[PDB]
DNA sequence: CCACTGGCCACTGGAGAATCCCGGTGCCGAGGCCGCTCAATTGGTCGTAGACAGCTCTAGCACCGCTTAAACGCACGTACGCGCTGTCCCCCGCGTTTTAACCGCCAAGGGGATTACTCCCTAGTCTCCAGGCACGTGTCACATATATACATCCTGTGCATGTAAGT
DNA sequence: ACTTACATGCACAGGATGTATATATGTGACACGTGCCTGGAGACTAGGGAGTAATCCCCTTGGCGGTTAAAACGCGGGGGACAGCGCGTACGTGCGTTTAAGCGGTGCTAGAGCTGTCTACGACCAATTGAGCGGCCTCGGCACCGGGATTCTCCAGTGGCCAGTGG
């Protein structure tokens, strides 16, 4: 029996399948998927923890993380991000 | 008779005053005024460090330049020596601009 | 306190000088409005990033500390301003 | 119908008598401004100037075959 | 006694697991402290950003008219969207080739 | 009479096919020698997945082909159809290299 | 064992696959030479990153890994192999 | 009362005297280079922090040091920077 | 009752400060744990870099015939070497101007 | 002088060919189930990071008054893009010969990968002191100004040369 | 066919200008001394990540036969690169003018920034499980193959048009 590897394929087939329920996915192009949500991840990680040091703040919070959004995501694509990720906040907020 | 240069020598020579020069070559009045415009766009009641508005001065007038040289090199490739925009749009499409 | 003009500030001559300092000796007529938009469209990234930085700082005073991180995050690195 | 076009291209080197021969731009104005379809007739004034050279009627100040200036003859 | 134990991503009614994203987050050294609705805003960005860029492939494969996702899909459909694009400007695709373009001046009278 | 194209007619069908197509356009096995000719000059006894080849290969087709509509756009640029090589050194140096 | 001549392994119908990919219509045959110089020269620019990577991990057989680091580290990124 | 402010100052000024005694300096000069340090400070240290991500390594050792130098650092630089490195090393593994 | 306080960068011999570089390493979060050579090794190559520019500045400088360096200085500097230039392509110096350079081709005749 | 005739150009239809499109067919990745396990979750706690208020002071914003430097603008010229043509040769393309790439099949073993183990080093804490930083001060490298000296660029002008008119 | 007069080109002298260069002078920014305090060193410890040894197995390397598709070579031809000639126009350069930037000075304050507080929040840790990953089986989407339709290319045939030429 060898080492679990965790990997991001279950959680984008279930997107997947509610953005289209009909279609299907090739496995080298899943790992691809994988590899995009790693990279976008470690960038926005990145100033993230830069702009945290910037202001020297110790705790990693969601302002400089929707800040961190509209500093790489370009515009509607921001906007309609922060609104999801609000909405989504809101959801936790209220458990 | 009036004296009078030929053109180029005239342009050459300050070609060689600008490039031994490293001083600013726009008025830092208008940018500061164009700055604070532009920054009205974002947001409202802005206020600047005068070294902010600096660093943004060099910092816009070095790419530009870079772009200046990139289209040097791209009129003496199209073996010209007058520019035309589509120098520009080129180099920065190369670019990925 | 309203500007609407000062895309103009940007003087014909001084744009003849920065061709100078990128050693163009001959530019044409038509290519002051074009340098202009990409100068400017260059600006508003520039200044969009750094009033990010702004409103994160949650000053409404920019900072040049702030504006070292908008230049550098698309890899402009400038020196001299407490980088 | 109208006339065959190498008397018009001898008028068009007889309109000046520049101390050079006249260019090949310079004539396509002048039938262009005394009234010629000079667009589908580029190969017809081509062959004409270059039949009229070859008969030294005309004779060729700088260029070959199309290109330079067109001078008339010594006589 | 203790309570039925959901999940964050449940709570937040979300597909990505905001327990794996807060555990890497802790893990890729990026502060020693992390704020609660942080990974929960990630996981909903990153689940929207995977949202669109799904349904550009998935439109792009019903106008390939395959059922299946194939990197050529991927390719076309990010390259098509020019925000994307310029996001993705110096990101590499597997099997994606290139957008398919002929200049012009290329093309014969 | 033998059938014969005009020129570029079948080559514009090249560009077609090729563009619609998606896969690596040289010999894997040519490239893995050059691969492993250039891992020597490094360290020796170098040892290689076969996946890493193919991540080399399609990267380096990709810098090659970005280079290439660099070179279009150069020799278009000059009002050209056929690149040569100074295109391409002025593509890498507006590419910064 | 040793190899001293794979760059002409590049071969011409190859190079000209690339240049359809890249839409190119006329190719010179001084663009050949050039070309393979400048993959090459591009190849042990990635490969001597990617190989520092690889005695970084005590290894003597390299990885995918190491080449995604090292391609990306040259702002190259590449999708399909990490992981 | 002012808080302190930390920069390079003072060992630039010492470095420069030592291979320059005849050689002075302008203080915005001194800003690009405090600027040059902290610049090339937080390339070796994103690149050497990567470097333990990919080991899985906790511990920052001048072996992955010298590693993202190698890396980074084009041509002689770089085995040049080695050297005076391991004879840094070298004094301070006797003291 | 306890020994004298010595400093790290006198053990290695070096100028920039050792506590001070490995305080910044521990405060910068690239990770939890560090070893104690690896700031002398930085330290070490952030002497050895800055040695070699000023030395180029200072050749510069004397070039100019000024005993004060200034940032033309370090712009001459800094490109007229090609693994400097190389090193930093993508850095601006300010107030450092351009390299004099023309095009052969520019020139008259 | 006119009509007969020959060269040149544009249009067009037909033939060929390459590709798109329709079925069939076997096949192997996709996907879905299952079994395990380990990491998210629950819950509680404790320390502490940042929010919040409040004072301070400083730098930026605003206004104005001179004060040139530069922008603008006009005008005239000449140098340059550029369009056309002519010419030459270089490379697309297509056929023929070659060859090595590839598949696939098998052998072998080399090193990555995984687990255990024990220990070398380093985070952490306490104490203490000293070196760097804010700040004051002074002082000479250099900016600025002015007077010479040379470089250089442009243009008249005398001499050399090819070509038209007279003999 | 020769000799003489005239347009053209070319090298040089000189002058006008711009740029360097020498010298005087303030000045303020660089450099250097000072108090200090906080951050770096000293010493000890906990423990834990990590070096190292053992194994295994799997993934990489080497080799061997067949095949063919891809590569190499040759011919050739046309079309594209490029040189040159002319030509118009559109900036280069110079001078007058406007004006606007810029420098100096002054007043305001609002907000940047430091400081105390405290508390909401988040790290740390024992329990536990079910979500998620490794492995396996099946099948149907899909790659490949074969046959016909379609669409695109090209070129030979034909009509129109102009000019030479002879009756």
């Amino acid at each position: 029996k060898r080492s679990r590897k965790e990997s991001y394929s279950v959680y984008v087939y279930k997107v997947l399948k509610q953005v289209h329920p009909d279609t299907g996915i090739s496995s080298k192009a899943m790992g691809i998927m994988n590899s995009f949500v790693n990279d976008i991840f470690e960038r926005i990680a990145g100033e993230a923890s830069r702009l945290a040091h910037y202001n020297k703040r110790s705790t990693i919070t969601s302002r400089e993380i929707q800040t961190a959004v509209r500093l790489l995501l370009p515009g509607e694509l921001a906007k309609h991000a922060v609104s999801e990720g609000t909405k989504a906040v809101t959801k936790y907020t209220s458990a | 008779k009036p004296h009078r240069y030929r053109p180029g020598t005239v342009a050459l020579r300050e070609i060689r005053r600008y490039q031994k020069s490293t001083e600013l070559l726009i008025r830092k009045l208008p940018f500061q005024r164009l700055v604070r415009e532009i920054a009205q766009d974002f947001k409202t009641d802005l206020r600047f460090q005068s070294s902010a508005v600096m660093a943004l001065q060099e910092a816009s007038e070095a790419y530009l330049v870079g772009l200046f040289e990139d289209t040097n090199l791209a009129a003496i490739h199209a073996k010209r020596v007058t520019i035309m925009p589509k120098d520009i749009q080129l180099a920065r499409r190369i670019r990925g601009e | 306190k309203v500007l609407r003009d000062n895309i103009q500030g940007i003087t014909k001559p001084a744009i003849r000088r920065l061709a100078r300092r990128g050693g163009v000796k001959r530019i044409s007529g038509l290519i002051y409005e074009e340098t202009r938009g990409v100068l400017k469209v260059f600006l508003e990234n520039v200044i969009r990033d750094a009033v990010t930085y702004t409103e994160h700082a949650k000053r409404k005073t920019v900072t040049a500390m702030d504006v070292v991180y908008a230049l550098k995050r698309q890899g402009r690195t400038l020196y001299g301003f407490g980088g | 119908s109208g006339p065959p076009v190498s008397e018009l291209i001898t008028k068009a080197v007889a309109a000046s008598k520049e101390r050079s021969g006249v260019s090949l731009a310079a004539l396509k104005k002048a039938l262009a401004a005394a009234g010629y379809d000079v667009e589908k007739n580029n190969s017809r004034i081509k062959l004409g100037l270059k039949s009229l050279v070859s008969k030294g009627t005309l004779v060729q100040t700088k260029g070959t075959g199309a290109s330079g200036s067109f001078k008339l003859n010594k006589k | 006694a203790r309570a039925k134990a959901k999940t964050r991503s449940s709570r937040a009614g979300l597909q990505f697991p905001v327990g794996r994203v807060h555990r890497l987050l802790r893990k890729g050294n990026y502060s020693e402290r992390v704020g609660a609705g942080a990974p929960v805003y990630l996981a909903a960005v990153l689940e929207y950003l995977t949202a669109e860029i799904l349904e550009l492939a998935g439109n792009a494969a019903r106008d390939n008219k395959k059922t299946r996702i194939i990197p050529r899909h991927l390719q076309l459909a990010i390259r098509n969207d020019e925000e994307l694009n310029k996001l993705l400007g110096r990101v590499t695709i597997a099997q994606g080739g290139v957008l398919p373009n002929i200049q012009a001046v290329l093309l014969p009278k």
